[PDB]
RNA sequence: GCCCGGAUAGCUCAGUCGGUAGAGCAGGGGAUUGAAAAUCCCCGUGUCCUUGGUUCGAUUCCGAGUCCGGGCACCA
RNA sequence: CGGGGGGAACCUGGGGAACUGAAACAUCUCAGUACCCAGAGGAGAGGAAAGAGAAAUCGACUCCCUGAGUAGCGGCGAGCG
RNA sequence: CCUGGUGUUGGCUCUUGGUCGCGCCUGCGUAGGAUAGGUGGGAGCCUGUGAACCCCCGCCUCCGGGUGGGGGGGAGGCGCC
RNA sequence: GGGGGCCUGACUGCGAGGCCUGCAAGCCGAGCAGGGGCGAAAGCCGGGCCUAGUGAACCGGUGGUCCCGUGUGGAAGGGCC
């Protein structure tokens, strides 16, 4: 009845009988873990879909407002003014079909690719073969193609957090900082509640949001009732 | 008469049949089975005071026997 | 199937119970027998009738007990023995006490239940606990002395 | 039309991480075949019915598409 | 003490059929009709509403006229109602 | 006629299967200090072993190894990189 | 009829007035409207070069519609396209 984790104390904080609710969560998590540096809490969950038959495979992104600087890099592929807008907006990788060519060669440092409709052909067909089933090629309703290279990369820097059910039907995303206001963690938990809810493919039949919770990096793990 | 019930009347009639369905499913009724039949219960018993019976019929039975069991 | 049982408790473990044993089952298989009868005002009542019954019974018990508890714990119990200045020649049997309080003073009690392991006969008084009614014991100051 | 089921080389059947393919019997080449038979050695030898899809990568995994076989309800 | 035994037709319930129609005919049709029965009468039948009907309305039951042969039931066909 | 359900057609019992609830344990095509089952958080973690050095013992296998325990003690190890 | 370009009217609303025919059929169609497409346009296009590739009525399905609902709100269900 004794286990291998010093976290044990934090675990004692952890009383897994209730699934509680969001704001409560902000507070008890914020308290629960501030180990090395300050907790990097995150929320994770699983939906009653079936990602094999991609007719439910979701992803996208809500806009949990709150300053940013880390996670999921992206390539702003376009030309002059777009390099301007998106680069400044908040880009990790920037350029155009020249960057596309560099990638075809041996340079790929971006998980998501967002290109404006001006170098989109070169991006998708030149780099189509390269970014491929990696998730690195631009798609017109996958928050990856369009002129607002600046707007989207911008949010990438000011606050982004995306969605993408993994193999077994679950998503992960940042919806509040560690020492961050409880009500805050609540609100972001929410924006995610919503965009996620929307993504909810019409291919669901019943208890869709099955398990919805807040867990940290290295720390506690408790479900939250995004209802209250 | 010699086989109705004992605890009321359950000895008689029955007109019936069928054919087939497929209605609020895909169409009309495969209609027909001009047939006729019987339709009834069962028998059993207990004791007055050393030496008895009952006879009767099914349910009505069960409640009943309970009743005169009361006496 | 409200089977009310007299001789039953899941076997001949009698009264204080009622269970279900389906139609015929409980019916002619478990109760034709003669170990229980079914609900009804007659039966449920029955339980109520005699339950009240024991309530009053035991209650009463407790009561008479009290009348005697008071009277006795109250009074001193003095008795006459024959001896020198220690144990009487013929042992002091709490039963003896019995005859004593009993018709020598008034209220009576059965020897059996009491407080007396072996004959007590040192002399003078000892006040002991002879439990008369199951949780309410009668305690008393008993002294017998050589009436010389 | 419903559900169970068979289809890969000439014949027959083999994988739930899938992520690397054929195998038993015939056809070509080579030893024991003194004769053969027979036997071994070898090779040739393939989309796993069609098609995209989840899939880095799944032919056995997702959906739909043939021809066929067994058991239901169809037109009334 | 009672019944039973009758009785042309009327009568209640009990059980209950092919024709013919549908120019075939298997749903359907004649129909709950013919007939076997049991039985109360002089007539039984029904007979004071878990009714009607939607107006903040009626008011037992039965039979006549009307209610439409419309409302409708259906190899929506013969027809039936 | 044969035959699932179900009603009288009550009692104790040996047991075996599917399912969901929690707990444990698992994952070796190949470069991969290495049997990475994914996708998340994501450079730090820990001292009731005072340790990865050593000891046996529990368990699962595709040599290896993974995991769970009892002990033995003298700032150490590993994830980072 | 043979070749190239560009394109959907192989349009909805509809049609006057005629072919034949007793029934129902089937068949021919200027021109008015909305709406487009081939030329710059005088205009052609409401399938093909034409005469065969066809089937009532019931029944029921689906994409409407958003008409009806058996007191009223909705609805099973249902009327027309």
């Amino acid at each position: 009845p004794k286990h291998g984790k010093r976290y044990r104390a934090l675990l004692e904080k952890v009383d897994p009988n209730k699934i509680y609710t969001i704001d409560e969560a902000a507070h008890l998590v914020k308290e629960l873990a501030t180990a090395k540096f300050d907790e990097t809490v995150e929320v994770h969950a699983k939906l009653g879909i079936d990602p094999r038959r991609s007719d439910q495979n979701v992803r996208g992104t809500v806009s949990l407002p709150h300053g940013l600087g880390k996670q999921v890099r992206v390539l702003a592929i376009a030309k002059g003014e777009k390099i301007k807008e998106a680069e400044e907006a908040g880009a990790d990788y920037v350029g155009g079909e020249e960057i596309i060519q560099k990638i075809l060669d041996g340079w790929m440092d971006f998980d998501a690719v967002v290109a404006t409709p001006d170098v989109m052909g070169a991006v998708g067909s030149k780099l189509g073969r390269i970014l491929g089933p990696r998730g690195l090629l631009p798609n017109p309703k996958a928050g990856t193609v369009g002129f607002n290279i600046g707007e989207i990369i911008r949010e990438i820097k000011a606050g982004r957090i995306e969605f993408r059910n993994d193999k077994t039907g679950a998503i992960h995303a940042p919806v509040g900082k560690a020492s961050f206001p409880p009500e805050k963690l609540a609100d972001n938990i929410r924006a995610f509640i919503r965009a996620l809810e929307a993504h909810k493919p019409e291919g669901a039949k019943g208890t869709f949001l099955r398990s919805v919770y807040v867990t940290t990096t290295m720390g506690p793990s408790v479900r939250i009732n995004p209802h209250s | 008469m010699k086989e109705g019930i004992h605890p009321k009347l359950v000895p008689a009639r029955i007109i019936c049949g069928c054919g087939n369905v497929i209605e609020t499913y895909s169409t009309k009724p495969e209609i027909y089975v001009e047939v006729c039949s019987k339709c009834h219960p069962f028998y059993t018993g207990q004791q007055r005071f050393v030496d008895t019976e009952g006879r009767v019929e099914r349910f009505q039975r069960r409640y009943g026997d309970s009743y005169r069991k009361g006496r | 199937m409200k089977v009310i049982l007299l001789e039953p408790l899941e076997n001949l473990g009698d009264v204080g119970q009622v269970v279900d044993v389906k139609p015929g089952y409980a019916r002619n298989y478990l109760l034709p027998r003669g170990l229980a009868v079914l609900a009804t005002e007659s039966n449920l009542k029955a339980l109520e009738a005699r339950i009240r019954a024991q309530a009053k019974r035991l209650a009463e018990r407790k009561a008479e007990a009290e009348r005697l508890k008071k009277i006795l714990e109250n009074l001193t119990l003095t008795i006459p023995v024959r001896a020198g200045e220690t144990k009487i020649y013929g042992s002091v049997t709490a039963k003896d006490i019995a005859e004593a309080l009993s018709r020598q003073h008034g209220v009576t009690i059965d020897p059996k239940r009491l407080a007396l392991e072996k004959p007590i006969k040192e002399l003078g008084e000892y006040v002991l606990t002879y439990k008369p009614h199951p949780e309410v014991p009668i305690q008393l100051k008993v002294s017998v002395v050589a009436q010389e």
